[PDB]
Order: structure tokens, then C-alpha cells, then sequence
């Protein structure tokens, strides 16, 4: 098992959480900031929802930006399998492209999907 | 502390520094003896009997193997060992006494302090920005077909193939024979290597390319060799990959890359498939064939069925993914957790390795 201090963070009630990669780690994005996008950064949401019984579900996106770096990218992809794996894989994950992003993704954010330009330097 | 990262290639070893965006050391996996490696061996071809310590992926040489690692530490990184994190690659379905052996190797000779083995394949998709997918992934000395969901292998649906790029250079090598050239020597099967990579690519219909090229001469092309002369390439151009598809060109019973992806994702439960097929990512230094992602999306569709979108995914930078991707996965914050340490061996043994 493999853990990190927003692992112990992560799904323990409903609601939904968004981190940002930023230099081969995982950084929580202010919550007031939920819903705005750097083109040029990945980011990893977890959504967790309460069902009838009690029991909680997951759905894992991670959201890649036109211009985000390699190294970005490809770090939101294993975060997404290390947090799936903390939650003893009961988490379904999701690809979002920026512009492409599903329906039920883009139904997280009321007020839409925003977009700034830059983000954070790459790790390379 | 950065960690080192070593491809071990049948071809190339490619290594460098985890947290760099390209392998930094990039030579040939090979022993000469008249010992020499890499291309210090390349050079010397005449004195020197030339050996191969991986073939098809897979370790056969354990003790030049130790060599070319040497090599790879000392005269190519200047890096002491036994101060840095190391991260190894190894082929899909590698024997499982073999990762044992590589483990006990780095801990004995080289006394690194942690270590960790993972999977080509794997270590491609996610520097494509993926968790699910198959990779084609064709090197110098095997190919493989690898599906991948959330994170992991599937390894009853895992494929291998007898073909890559070592067959597809012996191959150009005959038929300029048969054009008239006299290629022949192992130093030139160097220079038709160089030919295969700058000159090839792959026909989006075969039958009808061969009708088209002799229609004209507008197919012909030029190529200056080391000594100064001149040669015209004409249809070798595109019949050399083609036995990628057909390998029949080769003598072999084999099936094409193509139909081996399709049967590869057919072994896959159902509900998945679309996902698979959706995301066919390339990999490796004989997937870098000119017209390769429009020719494979072309037969996959004609086999798949139709309410499947075919997707294939060709990187421009996918001749070194392996390594991009093990620079990754082992500059992230929580690697300190994933490798096996010095410690975890001097209690447990080389068998740690597995459940790691
Ligand atoms: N531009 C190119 N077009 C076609 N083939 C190429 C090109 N560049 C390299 N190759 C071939 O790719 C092969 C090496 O790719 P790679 O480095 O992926 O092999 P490996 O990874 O060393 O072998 P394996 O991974 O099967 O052990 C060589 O046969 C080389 O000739
Ligand atoms: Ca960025
Ligand atoms: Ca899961
Ligand atoms: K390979
Ligand atoms: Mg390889």
C-alpha cells in the first residue's frame, strides 16, 4: 500500500476534491478556485458520492491541459492509479481532455468549466 | 537523491538521471572480445568477436550483462551506485528467476541502496498521459502486444511477436542484393541500418503502391554512403516494412501486428475492448516508420468490429517512452515508498522482488 498525506485526505466523505500536479507531486487546489483550469497544468478530481445503503462511490478524472508538459501528464495518470489503489480499487477512472471533457465531468462545476493560460513550470 | 533509470534493450541501453526528459547515454548492448562494450566494440569489428548479452528482451548472459552495467555506471554516467536509487526495465513476461537474478546483482556487485523492476509497456502508456490501453512496442529485438486497464496488465491477453527491427534490417540487406548492391559485411549492416531509418516507410495500401512506384520514378531515392558513392532506392522502400504485416516475406508462420492487436484485445472481457481499441499506443524504435498509424488504423478497422472506434496513437518522441516513462514514475513523490531497499534484502533475499 501506498499512501502520501492527501491519500489520507481522499474519499473519506462526500463531496469533491481536485489536486494539481506540480512538480512530480500532488498539491490541493484552493477551494474557491474549484472549476478554473490552467491550459498549461494536470490535474486529478475525485468525486465521492453517498448511496442509499450508506456506502460511498468514487469517480476518479484526471484532466489534461493543451499545453501541460510530459511530465505533467503522465504523473495525473499515476496518481490516479496509486489513489484508485488506496481506495482498494473501487474508484472507476476517467481520461478529460481540455475542450472534450465527458458530461458528467462537466456537470461537477455549476457555473461551467473555466480556463486560464500558463501554470505551473514543468519537472523536466 | 535522484534516482538512475536503465532501459536494458536488445539493441541500446538507454540510461540517464530520473527528472530529465531524455536518456542522456544511449549505446549499443554489445561485448566484444578479441573486453570492449558498446560502441568502443562497434568500432573494433575486426579483432573482436561480437556477443549479445539480451536477446529478445530477455538476459542470456549474465556475465556480460554485469559488464554492460559497469559500462553503464562508471564510463557513461560517472556515478557511484551505491548512492543512487535505481530503476530497471524488463520485458513483458520476464522469467521470474531472471528478475531474481537482476536483483541480486544490483544488491551484491553494484550495492545500490534500493532498487525497483518494472514493465516496459506499462512505463509507455503512462508517459502517453494514460492508464488504460495497449501498447504495440517493437524494439531491435522483440515485439509485443500488451493490454492495460486502470494501471496494470492483463497478462492472460498479453501477445508476442519473433519480428522487430534486427529482421527488418536483414531483410533490406537481401533484397538490395537482389537489386544489385553488395552489401553484405556486419559493418555494413550498419549502413543499411542507416538506410532503413532514413529512407523507408510503410504503404497505406500495399498492392496498389507496387503499381504506382513502377508508373513512374517518382519513388526513387538517393543515398550517399560513408565512402562518398551513391545509390537509388526504389519499391525496397516500402516492401522492407511491409513484413511487418506480411511476415511471410521473412519465412515466418507468424501473424502481422495487426492481426496480433486484434487478437490480443479479443482475449479482453468485452465491456473493456472499447477502451482498448480507443487507445492503441505505439512504442518503440520500429514503430517510427513513416505512414505506420494510418496503414495499422486501416487493417485494425477492417477486422474490428464496426461499432469499435479505432484510435491509434503514434508520439513523436516514442523511440525513447520506456525510458521517459521510468524518469517519471520514479522522480514522484510517493517512489520512496514503491522500491526495495537494502534493508528488505539482507532479510528477505533476491524473492522481494515480486511482491514489490
Ligand atoms: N526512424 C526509424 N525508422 C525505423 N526503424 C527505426 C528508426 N529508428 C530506429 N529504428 C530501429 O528501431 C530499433 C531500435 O529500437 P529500440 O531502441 O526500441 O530497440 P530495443 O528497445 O533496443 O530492443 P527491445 O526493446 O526489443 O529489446 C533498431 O532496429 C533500429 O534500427
Ligand atoms: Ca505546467
Ligand atoms: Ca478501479
Ligand atoms: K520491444
Ligand atoms: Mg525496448
Amino acid at each position: 500500500v501506498v499512501e502520501h498525506p492527501e491519500f489520507l485526505k481522499a474519499g473519506k466523505e462526500p463531496g469533491l476534491q481536485i489536486w494539481r500536479v506540480e512538480k512530480f507531486d500532488l498539491v490541493p487546489v484552493p477551494p474557491n478556485l474549484y472549476g478554473d483550469f490552467f491550459t498549461g497544468d494536470a490535474y486529478v478530481i475525485l468525486k465521492t458520492v453517498q448511496l442509499r445503503n450508506g456506502n460511498l462511490q468514487y469517480d476518479l478524472h484526471y484532466w489534461l491541459g493543451n499545453e501541460c508538459s510530459q511530465d505533467e501528464s503522465g504523473a495525473a495518470a499515476i496518481f490516479t492509479v496509486q489513489l484508485d489503489d488506496y481506495l482498494n480499487g473501487r474508484a472507476v477512472q476517467h481520461r478529460e481532455v481540455q475542450g472534450f471533457e465527458s458530461s458528467t465531468f462537466s456537470g461537477y462545476f455549476k457555473s461551467g468549466l473555466k480556463y486560464k493560460k500558463g501554470g505551473v513550470a514543468s519537472g523536466f | 537523491v535522484q534516482a538512475l533509470v536503465v532501459d536494458n534493450g536488445s539493441g541500446n541501453v538507454k540510461a540517464g538521471v530520473a527528472g530529465d526528459d531524455a536518456p542522456r547515454s544511449v549505446f549499443p548492448s554489445i561485448v566484444g572480445r578479441p573486453a570492449f562494450v558498446g560502441d568502443e566494440a562497434q568500432t573494433k569489428r575486426g579483432i573482436l568477436t561480437l556477443k549479445y548479452p539480451i536477446e529478445q528482451g530477455i538476459v542470456t548472459n549474465w556475465d556480460d550483462m554485469e559488464k554492460i552495467w559497469h559500462h553503464t555506471f562508471y564510463n557513461e554516467l560517472r556515478a557511484a551506485p551505491e548512492e543512487h536509487p535505481v530503476l530497471l526495465t524488463e520485458a513483458p513476461l520476464n522469467p521470474k528467476g531472471n528478475r531474481e537474478r537482476m536483483t541480486q546483482i544490483m544488491f551484491e556487485s553494484f550495492n545500490v541502496p534500493a532498487m525497483y523492476v518494472a514493465i516496459q509497456a506499462v512505463l509507455s502508456l503512462y508517459s502517453s498521459g494514460r492508464t488504460t490501453g495497449i501498447v504495440l512496442d517493437s524494439g531491435d529485438g522483440v515485439s509485443h502486444t500488451v493490454p492495460i486497464y486502470e494501471g496494470y496488465a492483463l497478462p492472460h491477453a498479453i501477445m508476442r511477436l519473433d519480428l522487430a527491427g534486427r529482421d527488418l534490417t536483414e531483410y533490406l540487406m537481401k533484397i538490395l542484393h537482389e537489386r544489385g548492391y553488395g552489401f553484405s559485411t556486419s559493418a555494413e549492416k550498419e549502413i543499411v541500418r542507416d538506410i532503413k531509418e532514413k529512407l523507408c516507410y510503410i504503404a497505406l495500401n500495399f498492392d496498389e503502391e507496387m503499381k504506382t512506384s513502377e508508373q513512374s520514378s517518382d519513388i526513387e531515392k538517393s543515398y550517399e554512403l560513408p565512402d562518398g558513392n551513391i545509390i537509388t532506392v526504389g519499391n525496397e522502400r516500402f516492401r522492407c516494412p511491409e513484413a511487418l504485416f506480411q511476415p511471410s516475406f521473412l519465412g515466418k508462420e507468424a501473424a502481422g501486428i495487426h492481426t496480433t492487436t486484434f487478437n490480443s484485445i479479443k482475449k479482453c472481457d468485452v465491456d473493456i475492448r472499447k477502451d482498448l481499441y480507443g487507445n492503441i499506443v505505439l512504442s518503440g524504435g520500429t514503430t517510427m516508420y513513416e505512414g505506420i498509424g494510418e496503414r495499422l488504423t486501416r487493417d485494425i478497422t477492417t477486422l474490428a468490429p464496426s461499432t469499435m472506434k479505432i484510435k491509434v496513437v503514434a508520439p513523436p518522441e516514442r523511440k525513447y517512452s520506456v525510458w521517459i516513462g521510468g524518469s517519471i514514475l520514479s522522480s514522484l513523490s510517493t517512489f520512496q515508498q514503491m522500491w526495495i531497499t537494502k534493508e528488505e534484502y539482507d532479510e528477505s533475499g533476491p524473492s522481494i522482488v515480486h511482491r514489490k
